[PDB]
C-alpha cells in the first residue's frame, strides 16, 4: 500500500531533494511506499509558505516533509498545531515546545557551549548572521557571566549590506585593535570560506587564529588549511564517514549521475541532505504499520481549504504524530530517537579539528552526558610548592629532572626505583591541584592532567 | 463616498479597539464637510495569533470583503504572516505594533523606533558599564543595536534574555549576581508587564533603590508601576510620545472619559495606553490619505476576491493608497506624524522623563535631527 | 444574567435578519466550530459588562 505525503523544498535545496528521492527508493518495499507531492517555495515568504502548507493539507497528506527559516517557522508551528498535520524537517530546531513538529536536526547549542569550555576560552569573537537566527548567540551570551566569557558579537550577516562598512569597522576593531584570535563562526556552511577570506584580509598574524565553525557540517565544504591562512579550525559533525551505514551510502551516492541527481556524485553529503534521507526512513518506519485507509483519489490541493475546511480531528492526527515520535532507527545522522516534543535525543555530535592530513575526529559530545569526551617514559605531574618541589638556585645550567629538588623529587626517585621505571618531572600547566568546575564539569590541575591522559602519575 | 477599512484586533487590545471605534466616530460626526468628504466604515475581526492558520484565515476573510486598508496588531508570531500577505496583495497595513526589524512595504508603522533615543541617553549618562535585561516581544533591533554599540564604544554590558522567566526567584538570582559585579545601572528592554515584575522583585529585595539607575526602554512608561522604587531613592529614566499638556490630547481625553463603558470598554477604568493614542492617530492618517486621494481625483475600486488567487495580481490602486499613507504629515496625539519609504515614523519626538529623589520631570526631548536635548 | 446579556449584546452588529430553526444535536459533529475570531467578540462583550 501507499501513503501520501507532502514535500516542501526551498529554492537551492537541490542536493536535499536528490537525497529525498534516493531515500524514497532505498526505503520503499513491494509492500509499502510513500507517495510524495512536491512543492517548491520561497521559505522566507510566510504567505508562500502558508499557501504551500495549506495546499498539502487540502490534498489530504499523512505528513508534510519540509523546511522553514527564521521568518516562516511560526507559520509552520501554528499551522501544524492548529490543523493537526505533522511536519518533519531538517531545519533549525525551535527553542520552545510545539506539537506536530518532528525535528530531524539535533540541537547544536549544548555541544558548542561545551566546546568553548573544553578549549578553556575566556575571550572570543562571535560572528553571527541575524537573518539566520540569534538563538545560539543568546545561549552563549546567557552562559558568559557564569563561565567568565568576554564575547564580542558581530553580525556578519551585514557584511554585504548597508551595514557593511559598520560590519568591517567592527571586524577591524576586534581583530586589529583588540587583537582577538579566537573566533566562532555561526553561519550557513557554504558561507564559511567567504567570511574567513574577509577576516584574513582584515586581521593580522592570522596563522595564529583558532576558529570554531558553529555548524553541524564541518566537512560539508572544502577544508584547506591554506584557505584558513594556517589557523587552527574546530567544528562539529553528525554524519560519521567511518560508520558502515554512511560509507555504504556514499559508495552508492558517489556514482549517481550529477545531472539527474543534482548534488550527488560526491564523497560527502551535506548534513541537511543526510537528515532529509533519514526523514524518509523515519516516515517509512512510522507509517508502514498505520491503518490502510480506503484507497482514495489524490487531487491537487486548494490553499483556501485552510479556512474552508475544519482541522483534522486531534485524535486522528495525534496517532500519526505519535507514530513518528516513537521511531527508533539508525541513520546517516547516527542514532535517531525523539522526545515527546519531537526533539532528537540520545544523539552524538562528533567534535572535529582540521589536522595535517585533513579533518579528524578528536572527540564527541553525547546528548545524554553533555560534555566533550576526548578520543585517542613515565610523565610525572607535580606542583611547585615548597618544600615538595622547588627550582634549584642554579636551574639555568640544568635540564630535565635536575632542575628541581625537594621532598617530592626525592620521593619520585624512590618510587621510580622501587617500581622500575624511568620518568620525566613536569610542573602542572595551570599550577592547580585538581577541582571539578561545577558548571563545565571539567577537571583542572594535576587531577585534570591524569583524568584527561596528559600525565600518568602525580 | 464610503471608504471601508479592516480592523484586525488581538488579545489585550480592548482599549485600543474602543479608541478605534471612537476615533472613527469622531471622523464621521465632524460637521465640516471639507474634513469629511467620505463616510468611513470598518469591519472588525478578533484573532488569537497563537496560530499562523488562524491569522491567515482572518486576514483573507477581511480581504475578500474588499477593504481599502487594514488597521491592526501583530506580535512576534503573527507578524510575518500579516506583513507578507499585505505586501503580496498590495494592501496597506496600519499598525501601533512594534516596528518591523526588516524593511518591508505596505506596512505603515505608527510607533516610532526606540533605539536611537536609548543610545543617545546612554551616551548622555556616560554608561560604560551596565546590565541589559531584555525580552524579544518587540523585535531584535534594540538588542542588536546595544550589542554592536557595546563593541564600538568598548562598554561592559552584561546582557540577559529574561523573556522566558516564569519563576520570580530567577529575577532575584540574576540581580544578586549583578550585585556581585557592582552593577548599579540597568537598561530594561521588556514588555511593561515584565518590567513591573522586575521592579517588584527590586522592592522585595530591598536596598536596590538608592544608588541605582533604571532606564526603562518602553514607550508604555505611564503603565509602569514604579512608585515604590521612586520612594526609595532610585533614579529612573523613561520615554513617552504622548504629551498630556498637548491640547489635542487634552481634548480627546475629556471626551474619552465621558463615553459609557458599554459602547467603549476600558475608557473609564484604565488610564489611556499610548497604543490607544497611536490607534487614534492611525485613523487621522487614514482619513488624511483618502482625503488626499479624493482631492487628487485618483480613484480606487478593487471584487478583490480570493487572497490565494494564483496569480496573484494585486490591484493597481494599492500603490497609490500606500503612497498616500506614507506621504502624510499630520499633528496627532503622538505629535508630528510623518513616514519614510518603509512606513517608519520619521521626524517624530520622544519626550525623556527623569525620576529622582528630588522629584519627577520631563528632562528633555529626542528627535532624529538634534538627538538628545536636555532642558 | 439577563441584564448582562442585554448590556453586552445591544451594541453588537445587527447581522442580517435570518430564520430561526429547531436545532439538530448532530451538528456538533457535522458542522465546524464558530470561527474563534467571531465567537471571541461576543465573549469579550459579555466580560466587559
Amino acid at each position: 500500500n501507499s501513503i501520501q505525503i507532502g514535500g516542501l523544498f526551498p529554492r537551492g535545496a537541490d542536493q536535499e531533494y536528490s537525497a529525498f528521492r534516493v531515500g524514497m527508493v532505498q526505503f520503499s518495499t513491494s509492500e509499502f511506499r510513500l507517495t510524495p507531492h512536491i512543492d517548491n517555495l520561497e521559505v522566507a515568504n510566510s504567505f508562500a509558505v502558508t499557501n504551500a502548507f495549506c495546499s498539502q493539507f487540502s490534498r489530504g497528506v499523512y505528513a508534510i516533509f519540509g523546511f522553514y527559516d527564521k521568518k516562516s517557522v511560526n507559520t509552520i508551528t501554528s499551522f501544524c498545531g492548529t490543523l493537526h498535520v505533522s511536519f518533519i524537517t531538517p531545519s533549525f530546531p525551535t527553542d520552545g515546545t510545539h506539537p506536530f513538529v518532528i525535528q530531524m536536526r539535533p540541537d547544536l547549542k549544548g555541544a558548542l557551549l561545551s566546546l568553548i569550555e573544553y578549549y578553556q576560552w575566556d575571550k572570543f569573537a562571535y560572528l553571527y548572521d541575524s537573518d539566520r537566527g540569534l538563538s545560539t548567540l543568546q545561549a552563549v551570551l546567557d552562559s558568559a557571566a557564569e563561565k567568565k566569557w568576554q564575547v564580542t558579537a558581530i553580525n556578519v550577516g551585514n557584511i554585504n549590506n548597508d551595514k557593511k562598512d559598520e560590519t568591517y569597522r567592527s571586524l577591524f576593531q576586534d581583530l586589529e585593535l583588540k587583537k582577538e584570535r579566537r573566533v566562532i563562526l555561526d553561519c550557513e556552511r557554504d558561507k564559511v570560506n567567504d567570511i574567513v577570506d574577509q577576516v584574513i584580509t582584515i586581521g593580522k598574524h592570522v596563522k595564529g587564529y583558532h576558529y570554531i565553525i558553529a555548524n553541524l557540517g564541518f566537512t560539508d565544504g572544502d577544508l584547506l588549511k591554506i584557505q584558513f591562512g594556517g589557523a587552527n579550525v574546530s567544528g562539529f559533525q553528525i554524519v560519521d564517514y567511518d560508520d558502515s551505514l554512511v560509507s555504504k551510502f556514499i559508495e552508492r551516492w558517489s556514482t549517481l549521475e550529477e545531472k539527474e541527481y543534482p548534488g550527488a556524485h560526491t564523497a560527502t553529503i551535506k548534513y541537511t541532505s543526510a537528515l532529509t534521507y533519514d526523514a524518509v526512513q523515519v516516515m517509512t518506519e512510522a507509517f508502514r504499520c498505520l491503518r490502510k485507509q480506503r484507497i482514495e483519489i489524490s487531487r491537487r490541493g486548494n490553499a483556501g481549504d485552510c479556512l474552508a475546511n475544519p482541522a483534522v480531528p486531534w485524535g486522528q492526527g495525534v496517532e500519526i504524530e505519535r507514530a513518528l515520535k516513537q521511531v527508533q532507527v539508525e541513520g546517516l545522522s547516527g542514532n535517531i530517537k525523539f522526545d515527546q516534543n519531537g526533539k532528537r535525543i540520545n544523539y552524538t555530535i562528533n567534535i572535529m579539528e582540521l589536522k595535517t592530513n585533513g579533518p579528524r575526529k578528536i572527540g564527541y559530545w553525547s546528548e545524554v552526558d553533555k560534555m566533550v569526551v576526548t578520543l585517542t617514559t613515565v610523565v610525572v605531574t607535580t606542583i611547585l610548592e615548597s618544600p615538595y618541589v622547588m627550582m634549584k638556585k642554579n636551574h639555568e645550567m640544568l635540564e630535565g629532572n635536575e632542575r628541581y629538588e625537594g621532598y617530592c623529587v626525592d620521593l619520585a626517585a624512590e618510587i621510580a626505583k622501587h617500581c622500575g621505571f624511568k620518568y620525566k618531572l613536569t610542573i602542572v600547566g595551570d599550577g592547580k591541584y585538581g577541582a571539578r568546575d561545577a558548571d563545565t564539569k571539567i577537571w583542572n590541575g594535576m587531577v585534570g592532567e591524569l583524568v584527561y591522559g596528559k600525565a600518568d602519575i602525580a | 463616498n464610503t471608504i471601508s477599512i479592516g480592523g484586525l484586533f488581538m488579545r489585550n487590545t480592548v482599549q485600543e479597539h474602543s479608541a478605534f471605534r471612537f476615533a472613527v466616530q469622531l471622523y464621521n460626526t465632524n460637521q465640516n464637510t471639507t474634513e469629511k468628504p467620505f463616510h468611513l466604515n470598518y469591519h472588525v475581526d478578533h484573532l488569537d495569533s497563537s496560530n499562523s492558520f488562524s491569522v491567515t484565515n482572518a486576514f483573507c476573510s477581511q480581504f475578500s470583503r474588499g477593504v481599502y486598508a487594514i488597521f491592526g496588531f501583530y506580535d512576534q508570531m503573527s507578524m510575518n504572516t500579516l506583513t507578507s500577505f499585505c505586501g503580496a496583495l498590495h494592501t496597506s497595513f496600519v499598525t501601533p505594533s512594534f516596528p518591523t526589524d526588516a524593511d518591508v512595504q505596505f506596512v505603515i508603522q505608527m510607533r516610532p523606533a526606540l533605539k536611537g533615543a536609548i543610545l543617545s541617553l546612554l551616551s548622555y549618562y556616560k554608561w560604560e558599564k551596565f546590565v541589559y535585561l531584555y525580552d524579544t516581544e518587540r523585535g531584535f533591533s534594540v538588542l542588536q543595536a546595544i550589542m554592536e554599540a557595546a563593541v564600538q564604544n568598548n562598554w561592559q554590558v552584561t546582557a540577559r534574555s529574561v523573556g522566558n522567566i516564569k519563576d520570580v526567584q530567577e529575577f532575584r538570582r540574576i540581580i544578586e549576581e549583578m550585585d556581585r559585579r557592582q552593577e548599579k545601572r540597568y537598561l530594561i528592554d521588556c514588555e511593561v508587564e515584565r518590567i513591573n515584575t522586575i521592579l517588584e522583585q527590586v522592592v522585595i529585595l530591598g536596598k536596590h533603590s538608592r544608588g541605582y539607575h533604571y532606564m526603562l526602554a518602553n514607550l508604555g512608561f505611564t503603565d509602569i508601576l514604579l512608585e515604590r522604587v521612586m520612594h526609595g531613592g532610585a533614579n529612573i529614566t523613561g520615554f513617552q510620545i504622548v504629551n498630556n499638556e498637548n491640547p489635542m490630547v487634552q481634548q480627546f481625553i475629556q471626551r474619552w472619559v465621558r463615553l459609557d463603558e458599554c459602547e467603549f470598554p476600558e475608557a473609564k477604568n484604565a488610564p489611556l495606553k499610548y497604543t490607544s493614542a497611536l490607534t487614534h492617530d492611525a485613523i487621522l492618517v487614514i482619513a488624511e490619505a483618502f482625503r488626499y486621494l479624493r482631492r487628487q481625483r485618483v480613484d480606487v475600486s478593487r471584487s478583490a476576491g480570493d487572497c490565494l488567487a494564483n496569480p496573484a495580481v494585486p490591484w493597481s490602486q494599492g500603490i497609490d493608497i500606500e503612497r498616500a499613507l506614507k506621504m502624510v504629515q499630520v499633528q496627532g496625539m503622538t505629535g508630528n506624524i510623518q513616514f519614510d519609504t518603509y512606513g517608519r515614523r520619521t521626524n517624530y519626538t520622544i519626550d525623556v522623563y527623569e525620576m529622582k529623589v528630588s522629584g519627577s520631570r520631563k528632562a528633555g526631548y529626542w528627535n532624529e535631527y538634534e538627538r538628545f536635548v536636555p532642558f
